[PDB]
Order: structure tokens, then sequence, then C-alpha cells
């Protein structure tokens, strides 16, 4: 249930401790798409800690290790945790981006916080009920 | 439990095992079609450089539910009449013992104590 | 350990010409509207998204000379604007990045 | 608001039908034979059936040491000293066989698992089987013994003194040196006290079983 | 290009239409259900008496689990769930079509979606009137007790106290392995749960959980002929000569709530 990355479990650790210090700092990273996966979990969860609230000793330690930057810990507990109070989930969103051309062709993957104010990623867009075959299901569900 | 080497404590008034000896007493053959040794099991225990058997009423080896786990390996000797070498046993002895396939009418009444 | 015979080149040929060994073709291929390039169905396009990621290193770029030192990471939320585009009431109490640019057609 | 533990449910593939079903049936059997509220530490004697004596009952008295099952198929574990010979028990609380249960002494221990107590010196583990049970307080907590038992030399069944174990309850300091708790400390691991992906949650669980525990009665 | 491209049921789906459709799909299976939970009131098969040497049709079931289970005497006996899941009769086979010796009968279990699947695997149960099933399995059963396709079966066609032979695939292992069907013989039934067709089976059963097996009559030469006294060609429910409870007990087996078992 884990992939093994870096030299060892120490390393996952510190390297997944790097990559959510990174994502908080920057709210949007672009890394292989395993490494995106399984960094996705953890960020997700921290949110969790952050809700908690800041008094809490447990989030406050957890908070600590996690994010190497201290100037973060303010922004976790005043900027990210009061803007997902009204969310219970889904609050990092994680999409394919095309291979990069480094000689490894790598799968790569773009994750990103929600509710930023970065520039609007470009999403997928579904099919337009003006369509043919959406009008025709349409005329299905107007009769039913 | 008791199996090969495995020294056990000897509960029994027996005078090889009531006398202290330098050497723990270890067994050297378990009678069971299975090699291993429980409790009513006969084996082929050594006391006082004699070969004496002895019948298995304890053991350290975990065991099923609803029962207690001893601390330690006991057993009683049995001569090869099939009467106990000893008149009487100081630790306490599973009464399971009764309903255990063989002769076990013989130890019970020399086992005081029962649990 | 080596072969006790030359392997013949027909019989090369063979091994390395079998469909197995062949390159497959990919009928995944879709067309980016946008950029009009190509792309797979499950990957989005890239020229357009160049324009985007470029665009964000500019907008980061114009932040990390905000900040001006290391660990300054506010506290409170940050907003950027572009030229033409004044604060708000709501943009009160929130860091604001300042653009020269003029309000970009896809960011909205 | 005390959940036992066997109707928390184990993560994994089980179908929750049965943990339904389960506990029906377990909830239907509490109005049979009453289950008393216990934790780890805590004396107890169960009145149960015997297989081999004809019509007899029998009670045995000893310190629970351990909890482990879940549904119908919980067991409890308490620990004695009888005739100065250690002796645990398993008993499984649903089992059909199981006449009374009767809490003599209700309390908790400084930890969850007293399996270093067969280290310890035998008088922590020795407890009087016929002692009278001893009043308790409805509105309150399990009184909690905070007493740190003392081991025996240094040869153990495990290595408690290894941070993994994490005990609490045991006089280190008499047996072992802090040098020798450097050296234990080497396993610290100590990502895995702020590692999320080994962490299962079960509150929401445990307060929705609440209400439906409640519900049957 | 003029070249074939990959598409999928929710590749061009509105996310409104995306609802309709799935709304829609949940009525088509309830009403094909429905329609045909009514085998004797759908011009039913002429039903044979009982003689010996007669076969009756086998379940597909899901296990569930195992857990443990008592009996009056106060021993633990660990068994096994299985679940039986939308069995329907498919296809019949003839004696002479099939089998010189002995006919066939096919039955499917656990329905599945139709989104992602053949086009001819769906043709096949549309003129079934069915959802198609996850396994097809093929019965050897005698003429005598043939069932008109799209015959409802339920885990009432066993019961308490009957052997049973159980077949399924072993869990896979990968290369060192396993994913062959294996069947295990002489599982006496303890119970078997009417409100949730649960067949409570004794011993083990190989294959993971949640995994499909196969279920039939025990075929060892004591349990020869226990067709006679139960359903010859199965259980109906539809006749309601007399509704079953809903859990079915074996006499040996200690019901919860019972008083403590005192071995007196
Ligand atoms: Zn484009």
């Amino acid at each position: 249930v884990y992939r093994r990355l870096g030299l060892g479990p120490e390393s996952r650790i510190h390297l997944l401790r790097n990559l959510l210090t990174g994502l908080v700092r920057h709210e949007r990273i672009e890394a292989t798409w395993a490494r995106a996966d399984e960094m996705r979990g953890y960020a997700e969860k921290l949110i969790d800690y952050g809700k908690l609230g800041d008094t809490n000793e447990r989030a406050m330690r957890m908070a600590d290790f996690w994010l190497t930057e201290k100037d973060l810990i303010p922004k976790l507990f005043k900027v990210l945790a009061p803007r997902f109070q009204g969310q219970n989930g889904n609050y990092t969103r994680m999409l394919q981006i095309p291979n990069r051309k480094e000689q490894d062709r790598a799968k790569m993957a773009v994750i990103e916080y929600k509710g930023n104010y970065l520039p609007p990623l470009p999403l997928p867009h579904r099919d337009s009920n003006l369509t043919l075959l959406n009008q025709l299901l349409l005329g299905l569900q107007q009769d039913l | 439990a008791v199996q090969k080497m495995t020294r056990v404590r000897v509960v029994d008034n027996s005078a090889l095992g009531s006398t202290p000896y330098h050497r723990p007493p270890r067994c050297i053959h378990v009678y069971n079609k299975s090699g291993v040794g429980k409790v009513g099991d006969q084996i082929l225990l050594a006391i006082r450089g004699q070969k004496k058997k002895a019948l298995i009423v304890g053991h350290r080896m975990p065991g099923s539910r609803m029962t207690p786990k001893f601390d330690s390996n006991n057993v009683v000797l049995i001569e090869d009449n099939g009467n106990p070498v000893g008149t009487r046993i100081k630790i306490p002895i599973p009464t399971s013992l009764r309903r255990r396939e063989g002769e076990y009418s013989k130890v019970l009444a020399i086992a005081q104590n029962f649990v | 350990a080596a072969p006790k015979n030359r392997r013949t080149i027909e019989v090369n040929r063979c091994r390395r010409r079998n469909p197995q060994k062949l390159i497959k073709i990919k009928n995944n291929i879709d067309i980016c509207p946008e950029c009009g390039h190509l792309k797979q169905k499950h990957v989005l396009c890239g020229y357009c998204y160049e324009k985007v990621r470029q665009e964000t290193t500019k907008i980061r770029q114009q932040i990390g000379a905000q900040e001006g030192g290391p660990f300054r990471a506010p506290s409170v939320e940050t907003m950027v604007l572009y030229t033409g585009e004044k604060p708000s009431e709501k943009d009160q109490g929130k860091r604001i990045v300042e653009r020269n640019i003029k309000r970009p057609s896809w960011f909205t | 608001r005390f959940l036992s533990p066997e109707f928390i449910p184990p993560r994994g593939r089980t179908n929750p039908l049965k943990f339904k079903i389960e506990r029906k049936d377990m909830l239907d059997r509490r109005k049979v034979l009453p289950i008393p509220e216990f934790y780890v530490g805590s004396i107890l004697r169960v009145t149960t059936a015997d297989p081999y004596a004809s019509g007899k009952t029998s009670q045995f008295l000893g310190i629970c040491i351990k909890r482990s099952g879940n549904g119908l198929g919980a067991t409890f574990t308490l620990r004695n000293t009888i005739e100065g010979q250690g002796v645990e028990i398993c008993f499984e609380l649903y089992n059909p066989r199981i006449q009374e249960i009767q809490v003599v002494k209700l309390e908790k221990r400084l930890d969850d698992n007293l399996l270093y107590l067969r280290d310890a010196l035998p008088e922590y583990s020795t407890f009087d089987v016929n002692m009278k049970p001893v009043p308790q307080e409805a509105c309150q907590e399990v009184p909690v013994n905070k007493l740190k038992v003392k081991m025996k030399p240094k040869p153990w069944s495990k290595r408690w003194e290894r941070p993994n174990f994490n005990i609490k309850g045991i006089r280190f300091d008499l047996a072992l040196t802090e040098e020798q708790m450097k050296e234990a400390q080497k396993w610290n691991k100590p990502w895995i006290e702020f590692d999320m992906m080994r962490e299962y949650d079960t509150s929401k669980i445990e307060a929705a079983l609440w209400e439906e525990i409640e519900a049957s009665k | 290009l003029h070249s074939k491209s990959s598409t999928w049921w929710d590749e061009h789906l509105s996310e409104e239409n995306l609802s309709f459709v799935k709304q829609l799909v949940s009525d088509e299976n309830k009403t094909q259900l429905t329609s045909k939970l009514n085998p004797l009131k759908d011009e039913p098969w002429p039903l044979h008496p009982w003689e010996p040497g007669s076969f009756r049709v086998g379940l597909i079931a899901l296990k569930l689990g195992m857990m443990p289970l008592w009996t009056k005497d106060g021993q633990k006996h660990a068994v096994t769930l299985l679940q039986v899941q939308d069995c329907h009769v498919l296809k019949y086979t003839p004696k002479e079509d099939h089998n010189g010796k002995i006919a066939a009968l096919t039955v499917g279990g656990k329905t599945v979606s139709r989104f992602y699947k053949p086009d001819s695997r769906l043709e096949f149960y549309r003129d079934l009137g069915l959802p198609p099933k996850q396994i097809h399995k093929i019965f050897h059963v005698t003429d005598n007790a043939v069932i008109k396709p799209g015959t409802p079966l339920y885990a009432a066609h066993f019961r308490p106290g009957q052997y049973v032979d159980v077949t399924a695939k072993t869990i896979g292992k990968g290369f060192q392995m396993g994913n062959q069907n294996r069947t295990v013989y002489g599982l006496k039934v303890w119970r078997v749960n009417t409100k949730h067709n649960i067949i409570y089976v004794n011993g083990s059963v190989p294959g993971h959980k949640n995994c499909l097996v196969k279920i039939k009559d025990s075929t060892l030469p004591a349990y020869k002929d226990s067709c006679k006294n139960l359903p010859f060609p199965t259980y109906f429910p539809d006749g309601d000569e007399e509704e079953l409870p809903e859990d079915l007990f074996d006499e040996s087996v200690w019901q919860p709530s019972e008083p403590s078992i005192t071995f007196a």
C-alpha cells in the first residue's frame, strides 16, 4: 500500500516531507505521477490536522515536523485551514501532464492545492448538452 | 513442552527425581506418532544417569483458548508396569487427562492437586 | 558459452521482423482544439500548458521580489491583480500581487 | 459512553453485513448473559460450565492482561498465579458455556497489554482467588493503577526497553542503565510517530455504533 | 484521419445525461428482475416426481467470510459464509446435444455492469431478459429435474443438515501459481439465512473472500439420495406453500439468545 521511493523508508518520509513542504509554499507542484499519487494522501490528512485547530499540541508537532520552513505553520492554520473549513475533503487536485522529454520519458503529473490564487489549470470539459447525442438523451428525459 | 533435550522439571517424589543432580533431567524420546510431546504424552526422560519414562502434565507452549498456559514444563514418572514411580505429585495437574485417550487414572489418583 | 554455429541472417531476420517485436501503432491520439496540436485522450495539451506554466513563473518571479526574504511566507491569503484592475473590499486583508500585463483572456 | 472493543470492526475487505448480523446476535446474547465493562488490568472472576466435570461450574480469578478478537469471537485473557504457577486463561465473551461474568476489581493498568508482567516479579502478578469484590463508582473512570512493576534479570521474552514497545509500567532504571536505553532507542524510527499511513480511525464508527447498540436495548 | 479511435460509454456522456443514464440502468435492472420473480406464473415446465438417481441443479454463491459457530454440545465450529446473488437458470442443453450420459443446465449469478462488455454478451442476456452475470457455469441435471430457463434460484434450495460440495478457483500467487479450479467434498450445512440468502457451510472453501463459487449436492456414496426429502427440482418461493423462517438452523446448532450451555 506504499510505494518504494528514495534510498530507504526514512528517505521516503524525508522525500515526502520535502514534497509536502514544497506544495504548501507554492500550492502547485509538478512531479512524477507515481510520486504525486503517493504524496496526495498525506496532503489531505494534513489539512484535517489543520482543521483540528492551532492549539492542538499533536497538530503543532505534526506541522513542525512535516513543514521544515516554520513560516508555513502560521499559513496552514491561518490560510490553508480557514480556506477549507467548509469543504469535507478533496482538497488536492492531481492531473496528468505530458511525459518529460529528459531521455527517461517518466510519467509526469501536476498536483495542486484547491482554492489557490494561481491561474486556473486547463481542466477537461465534458461535452455540451447541445450535441446531437445529448439532445436525443434530453428528449428521452423529457418524455419520462 | 518436553521433547528431544528440553530440560524439564521432575514433579515427583521418585528417588532419582527427588535427589538433586548436577545435570538437568532431559528427554530422549516422545512416545507419540508425532514428534511433539504435550500434556498427557509419554516420554523417555533421563534421571540420575538412568532412562525412566515420564508423563507430561504441563507445557509452556501456547495452547488452545480457554486453557491455562503453564510457565514451566512438568512431568510425572511412570514405571514399566505402568504404575507411577512416585507416590505423590506436587504441582497442580489439569483434570483433562481423565478424558484424554490412554491410561491416566493411576496418575490422577496420585495427583492430589487438580486445577 | 558461444553458439555452436553462426546464426543465419534469414533466421535472424524472422526474429526481428516478428510482429511481436515490431512497433505498434496508437489509436488513442487526439487533437487539441485550443492549440490545434495533437494530444492523447488521457493527456492534456502542452502547447497551451506552456503559456500557463511560463506565465506562472512570471507571477512567481513577481512574488519572490515582493517577499524579498527567505521564510517570509505570509499567514494571510494572497491575490494576483493585473493592470487595469483595482483592489476591492473583498481583497482587503490579502497579499496583492501586481502584474504589468493586462488581465489574460484565459485567466479569470 | 463505553463501547466494548469487540463491536468496533477492523479494517479489511470483510463484508459489513457480517458485522450487522454478528452485532444482532451479540446483542441478543448480551441479554441472556450480561457482559460487564472491564479493561486490561482489571481483576475478574468468570463462571463457566466445566465440560470434563458433570454439572459443575468453576470460577477463575485473575488480572486482565490482554483483549483480543472482534464480534462474537472476541476473547479476553486474565492472569493469576495459582500454587506458585503463573496461569493465563483466554475466555471468549460470547461462548455459550460461560455461565456468568463477575468483575471482582474494575481497574486499568499503565499499559494496554500486560505481557511484561510475566517478566515482572511474582508478587505483582499474585492475586487471591477468593478476594471479595471491592466497591466501584459508576459515574467515574475506572481506577488506573500507576504502580511500576520491577523486572527480573535482563533475559526477557521481548525487548520491552525498545521504543517500539514503549512500555510505561516498567522500572527500567533499576535494571537498565541510561546507556542501555540509548542502545534500545537506536530503533526509535521517529517517522513512525509522524506517519499517517499507519493510522486507522474508528471514532466515527465508534460513535455510530453507540446509537445502534442503544437502539436495540 | 480515417482511422479507428478509442471510445468509452462515458466519453461523450454529459454530467446531466450521465446521472440520467445511471438512473435508467437501475430501473432496467429492477424491471428485469421483477419480471423473472415468478417462474410458476410464466408457463412453468412440467413437474416430474422424484425417483432414485435424480440429480438437482447447483447454485453459484459469493464467499462472504468465515466466523465461529457453536452447537448445543458447547463445541465451537468455524463456518464459512456463502451468499447466493441473482442466481438464475440461463440455458438448458438437451441430453443428446450436450452429453449422451446426462443433460446439463447453465446457471449464472452476481449480476455485472453492462458498460464495459461486448455487445455479443449483452445480446444473449437481452433475449433472456436478465442483466449480465459475472460467471457462467454448467451443471449436470437429469431430465426429470430440468427447469425452464430464467427461473430464479434461491439459497432455500439447500437446507440445514445437508452435506454439499463447493468448487472454486484457488487464490493466485503469481510466478514463484494458483488460480486453478479445486473442489471440496463433504461439507455440512449448519444454517441458512433466508432474508440475505446466506448458507452456512462447515469447513473452508478455496479462494479469496468475495470470490464466486459453484455449489452442488454432495456426490459422496453415503449421501447418494438426499434430494428425496428436499425440493426435488428446487424450492419455489413463488408457490409460497409455507413461508420459511428467516434463519434456518440445524437441530444440533445452538442458536444465539439460548440459555448458556451447561455440561450436565
Ligand atoms: Zn492547446
